[PDB]
C-alpha cells in the first residue's frame, strides 16, 4: 500500500503552477495543424526589428510630424539639432519602438541597440551632421568640439541616405544613462529651386545580445474605466 | 533567452472572470452562466492581440467561498456547455442533467476544482483579428453590426448552480483562473496604443493619445521626461 | 635590495590565497599596465604615544592621485587589485606593535552621544566614510569604528608589526565585489587600518614621532567608459 | 565535521516575521503588505552578518489562526510581489489581480502554505555590508542618510488579504518561517560585539560594552569567572 | 491506481524539516557565478585561525589595554604574572577570540587549542618566563617551583619574540579545567636609555582535531530592547 | 500524477504498528559506539 504523509504544500493553489489536470473531452481531436507563414516563438525575434523612434515628442507637436526631427538652413554654427535618451525603459522617445513596448513587460534587460538614421531630404541636397553617443555619467556635451571626441560618426548626406550609430552594454539594473546628440557639422548646401528644409528619420532596434528577465504587466493600459 | 519565449509571456494563470450566484435578494435564482470571453480584462487583452493567430489549451480553476470569507461545505456543480449546445434556462432546468455536458461536482470545503479544455476552434488557430463579415444576410441598407465578429473563436460557457431544491440564502463568490498552455502564435502585431472603449469591437476616440510623452524642446532633456 | 617599477623605487601575505588576475573575455577594456601600475607613496602619519590609529579606503584614497586618478574619476567602470606596503621607521630603542588589517566592505559607523532614546537617525559624515588621501583616525580603536571586536579583526588578512621583529608588512589584495566590474567613484571595497595594540613607548631623549609610511601599488587595473 | 558547515549553520527554518490582518478595531481594512527584511531579528541578524556576501534560495512557511487558536476554514490570498513592482493600496485594489505576481490561494483549515523563492539579486550575491554610496544625487551640504544602503538586497514583498467583499470581524495572524538552502558565503566577518540600535544601520552607543567578562585581578581566578 | 492509507505524521510542520517546495516563479533564471575570492565552507576554517584572547578584563582596564598583559621590573622573585582558564565556553577571556565566539552557538566540543605569545618590548630587552599549564583536576599552582613541574616551556624575550603551548584533549561535556600561569623565571633585564615596561599578547585557536555538536543559540545578543 | 484513492486505514495511530519518522534533528551524529562487554540479544540467553 505504501504507507504516505502529507506534507505542508499540500491543497495549495500556486497561480505559477505548472500542474496535470484531467481533460474535460477525453477522446476529443482537435482540428490539425496547417502550415501558417510567420510564427514566431521568442519575443527577442520581435526586438531586433527597426521600429520608428519618436524624437519629436515636444508639446507643440502632433500627428505624424513626431515621428521625425527637421534640419533646416542655420543662420548659427556648429548648433545643436536633436538629442534623446537611450533608456529603452524610460518614458520618452522609446516608447514608440517595439522594443521600448517589449521591455516595459520585464523587471531587467541588458545588450544593445543600435539605431539608425535616415535622410528624406531631397537627392540634390549635401551636408553633414556629427552624431555623438554620451557614455553613463557624463552629461551632454555643450558644444560640438566636445562632442567630437570619442564616440561619434560623421554623417554625410550625399554620399549615404542612411547610417547606424551602435550603443554598448546598457543595463537597467539599480533602486543618466546615455544621449545621443545630432550637430550641424557645416550647413545644409542647396540647389536653387529645391526645398530647403528637410527630415531625419530615427530607427532603432536590440541587437543579438539583448535579454530580458522577470516578467511583469505593463503601466500603460490602466484605463481606469470600467466597461472596456 | 528562455524567459522571452512566447510560451513562457503567456504563462502564469491570471483572473479572468468574476462570477456571484445570486440567492440571497430580490433575485433567489441561484445560477449564472459565463461566456469564457479570455478577453474580458483589457490588460490581457493586449498580450494576446500581439499575435494575429494563436492555438492553445486552457486550465481553468475555481475559487469559491461567501460573502464573508467561509467555507461551509456546500456542493456546487460545474456544467461546461461547450460551442454549439443549449444554456441552463433556470436551477431545476432540464439541461443541468443531460450528458456529453461535462460537469465538476466540488464542495467548497475541497480545494478548487481543476479542468482544461482543449483547442475548440474548427479552424486550425484563434484568430482575433477578423476582417470581412460571418455570413451572407445581405441587402443591409447601411448595417454595420457583424463586421469584424468571428464566430470560430466562441469558446464553451461554465453554468454554476448550487445543488439545491429550495432556496438557499447564500451568495457564492466564484473567481475562474485560466493558464493558457502548448501555445503557438503567428504574425506579430504592434501593441494596441489607444484605450479600448467596446469589448469586441476594436474602436477608439477622437482625442488622440500620444504615443510617447512630451518634453520642452527637442533639444533639452531637463525636466520630466522625454 | 631594492625593486622598481615604472621609475618608481622603494613576508607578502596574499589575501584568500588568490593572487589578482584580470577578468576574462567575458563573465573592450582599457588596461593600461605600467603607466597607472607604480608606486605611488602618499603621505607619513607620526604616531605617537596615545594614537588611536588610522585608516584609508582604497579606490578612494587614489581618486585624486596622479595618474590613476585621472582614469578612475572619469571611466565609468573600474576593476583591479592592489600591493600594499606598510612600512615603520623606528630604532632598536623603541618598543610597540601594530596590526595592520585589510577590511574588505569596510563600512563606518556613528556613535549615539550617551543619554538619547537614540531613535533619532544618525550617520557618519562625508569625511568619515571619504577620508580621502590623508586617511582618518579611529575615535573607537576597539570596536573599529563598527560593532565588531578588535580581537577578532585577524579573521580579515592581516599582518604584525612589532618593532623588535621586521618593521615591514605587505599584503596583498585581490579584486573582491559582487560585480565584476564596479564604480570607483562610489563604492569603497575595502580599507586597511593601521592600530597600535601595544602603544608606543621609548625613553626620553628619544625620538617622539615614529614614521609609519604607506605605498600603494595598483595591480592589472581596467577602466570602461571613458567620459570626457 | 558535517554538523559544522555552513550549510548546516544557517538551516533549520525559524520565524522571520510576524504579521496581523486586521479586520476588527479602527482600522477595518483587512491586508498587509511585508517587506520580507530577513534581518528583522536580533539574533540571525548576526549569524548572516558572519560573511560579506550570500548567495541562498529560501523557503517561506505560513502559519496562521485568530485570536483564540481556531481554524474556521477562511480563504486567505498570499499575493509575493517581486523587486520592481507595486503594492496594493487596499483590499479591493486592481493590483491583487494582475499576473505574474504569484498567489497562493489556502484555506486556514489547510496545512501551511509552502514556497520557494530563488536568489533575485542583479548582483551575484547578497551583501549586507555595502561601503559607498549608491546613487549620484550629490550636492548634499551635509546629508548622509544613503551610506551603506544597497538597493540589491530588496526580496519582494508578501500581501496577504482574507477574499472577502464585505469587511469580516476576524483578526488573522500569520507567522512567517523561513528555511535558507543551498547557501554559498565569502569573507568571513567577525561577530557584532555591541548591541544593534536602528536596522538599517550598524550603529552603536558611546557606552562601550566589553568584549568579555571582569574579574578581581589577573592573577587569581576566584569568584564569578575570568 | 495503487491506494494508499495516511500515516500519523501527516498534516505536520517541522521547523526542522529539509523538504521539496514549489518554485513561486517557474523558468526564473537568477544572475550565474562570478568567482568571488575567499568562500568558507566551514567554521572550523575559522577555528584555526588565531585570534587575541583578552587576559587582563580587571575591572579598573578599559579599552586596548585590555587586550594586552603587562611586564615589568620586579622587586620580588619568582613572582605569577597573569593566570586565565583554558575553557572557551565559559565567561572570560576566551570570549573575544573566535574560537570562543563560535563555540557558543554549539552544545558541545571536543579537540586540542593552541595559544601563542608575543612579546612587544624593546630588541635591547631581555629575560624569560615561565609559563605552566595545569591538567583538569588540579588547583592553579602556588609557587614557580611547583609550576616548575611538567608541562612547562621557560620561555626567553631575547631569542624568540613568539612561543607556542598546545593543550591537549578538553572536552566540556558535564551536568576547575585547565589552567594557564605565566610566571616570571628571572627578571627583566633592560639597558640604559629604554622603557622597563613591555607587554605580552596572547593569541589562542582551535587545531586540526577540534569538533563541534547540537548547534543551538547564542545568549549574548539577547537585547531586551524590541526596537531593533 | 497517478491518482490514488485512501482507504479504511487512514488517519489511525496503532500503538504496535513500526512506522517512519523525520528525525526532528538532521545531519545530528550521534556518539559513536565503543565496544561494552556483556551485551544480550535475547532473553533465552538469561533463561539458561
Amino acid at each position: 500500500g505504501l504507507p504516505t504523509e502529507l506534507k505542508p504544500g499540500t491543497n495549495q493553489f500556486l497561480t505559477t503552477d505548472d500542474g496535470t489536470s484531467p481533460p474535460i473531452l477525453p477522446g476529443f481531436e482537435p482540428t490539425p495543424l496547417i502550415h501558417i507563414p510567420g510564427e514566431f516563438t521568442s519575443l527577442l525575434d520581435l526586438c531586433r526589428i527597426e521600429t520608428i523612434l519618436e524624437v519629436n515628442n515636444t508639446t507643440g507637436t502632433t500627428g505624424v510630424n513626431r515621428l521625425l526631427i527637421p534640419v533646416r538652413a542655420q543662420n548659427n554654427v556648429d548648433q545643436l539639432c536633436a538629442s534623446f535618451q537611450v533608456d529603452p525603459g524610460r518614458n520618452g522617445p522609446w516608447q514608440s519602438t517595439m522594443v521600448g513596448q517589449i521591455c516595459r513587460y520585464y523587471t531587467q534587460w541588458s545588450g544593445s541597440l543600435k539605431v539608425t538614421f535616415m535622410f528624406t531630404g531631397s537627392f540634390m541636397a549635401t551636408g553633414k551632421m556629427l552624431i555623438a553617443y554620451t557614455p553613463p555619467g557624463s552629461a551632454q556635451p555643450t558644444t560640438r568640439e566636445a562632442a567630437m571626441l570619442g564616440t561619434h560618426i560623421v554623417w554625410d548626406f550625399g554620399l549615404q541616405s542612411s547610417v547606424t550609430l551602435v550603443i554598448p552594454w546598457i543595463s537597467n539594473t539599480h533602486f543618466a544613462t546615455g544621449i545621443v546628440t545630432i550637430w550641424y557639422q557645416t550647413n545644409f548646401v542647396v540647389p536653387p529651386d529645391t526645398p530647403s528644409e528637410a527630415n531625419i528619420i530615427a530607427l532603432g532596434a536590440a541587437q543579438e545580445n539583448f535579454t530580458l528577465k522577470l516578467c511583469k504587466d505593463t503601466d500603460e493600459i490602466r484605463q481606469t474605466a470600467e466597461y472596456q | 533567452v528562455n524567459e522571452a519565449s512566447v510560451e513562457h509571456f503567456y504563462s502564469r494563470a491570471g483572473l479572468v472572470g468574476v462570477v456571484e450566484v445570486k440567492d440571497s435578494g430580490t433575485s433567489q435564482d441561484g445560477y449564472t452562466v459565463w461566456p469564457i470571453d479570455v478577453m474580458g480584462f483589457v490588460q490581457q487583452r493586449r498580450k494576446l492581440e500581439l499575435s494575429t493567430y494563436m492555438r492553445f489549451d486552457a486550465e481553468f480553476t475555481f475559487v469559491s467561498n461567501l460573502n464573508d470569507s467561509t467555507t461551509p461545505g456546500m456542493l456546487l456543480q460545474y456544467m461546461y456547455v461547450p460551442p454549439g449546445a443549449p444554456k441552463p434556462d433556470g436551477r431545476k432546468s432540464y439541461q443541468w442533467q443531460t450528458a456529453t455536458n461535462p460537469s465538476i461536482f466540488a464542495k467548497l470545503s475541497d480545494p478548487p476544482p481543476q479542468v482544461s479544455v482543449p483547442f475548440m476552434s474548427p479552424a486550425s488557430a484563434y484568430q482575433w483579428f477578423y476582417d470581412g463579415y460571418p455570413t451572407f444576410g445581405e441587402h443591409k441598407q447601411a448595417t454595420n453590426l457583424q463586421y469584424g465578429q468571428c464566430p470560430n473563436n466562441m469558446m464553451g460557457h461554465f453554468a454554476i448552480r448550487t445543488v439545491s431544491e429550495s432556496t438557499t440564502g447564500k451568495n457564492v463568490h466564484v473567481r475562474v483562473y485560466m493558464r493558457i498552455k502548448h501555445v503557438r502564435a503567428w504574425v506579430p502585431r504592434p501593441f494596441r496604443s489607444q484605450a479600448y472603449m467596446v469589448k469586441n469591437y476594436p474602436t477608439y476616440s477622437q482625442t488622440i493619445s500620444n504615443t510617447a510623452a512630451d518634453r520642452a524642446s527637442i533639444t533639452t532633456t531637463d525636466y520630466e521626461g522625454g | 635590495a631594492q625593486l622598481t617599477v615604472g621609475n618608481s623605487t622603494i613576508n607578502i601575505v596574499l589575501s584568500y590565497g588568490e593572487w589578482p588576475g584580470y577578468c576574462p573575455s567575458t563573465d573592450k577594456p582599457t588596461r593600461p599596465d605600467v603607466s597607472v601600475n607604480r608606486f605611488y607613496t602618499l603621505s607619513t602619519k607620526s604616531w605617537k604615544t596615545e594614537s588611536t590609529g588610522w585608516y584609508w579606503k582604497f579606490p578612494d584614497v587614489l581618486n585624486d592621485t596622479g595618474v590613476f586618478g585621472q582614469n578612475a574619476q572619469f571611466h565609468y567602470l573600474y576593476r583591479s587589485g592592489f600591493c600594499m606596503h606598510v612600512q615603520c621607521n623606528a630604532s632598536k630603542f623603541h618598543q610597540g606593535a601594530l596590526l595592520v588589517v585589510v577590511i574588505p566592505e569596510f563600512v563606518v559607523a556613528a556613535s549615539s552621544p550617551a543619554t538619547k532614546p537614540n531613535g533619532q537617525g544618525l550617520y557618519p559624515d562625508f569625511a568619515h566614510t571619504n577620508p580621502g588621501k590623508e586617511g582618518q583616525v579611529f575615535r573607537d580603536p576597539y570596536v573599529l569604528d563598527a560593532g565588531i571586536p578588535l580581537s577578532q579583526a585577524l579573521v580579515f588578512p592581516h599582518q604584525w608589526i612589532n618593532l623588535r621583529t621586521n618593521n615591514c608588512a605587505t599584503i596583498i589584495m585581490p579584486y573582491v565585489n559582487a560585480l565584476p566590474f564596479d564604480s570607483a567613484l562610489n563604492h569603497s571595497n575595502f580599507g586597511l587600518a593601521v592600530i597600535p595594540i601595544s602603544p608606543l613607548k621609548y625613553c626620553n631623549g628619544a625620538t617622539t614621532e615614529v614614521p609609519i609610511t604607506l605605498t600603494i601599488a595598483p595591480l592589472n587595473s581596467e577602466f570602461s567608459g571613458l567620459r570626457q
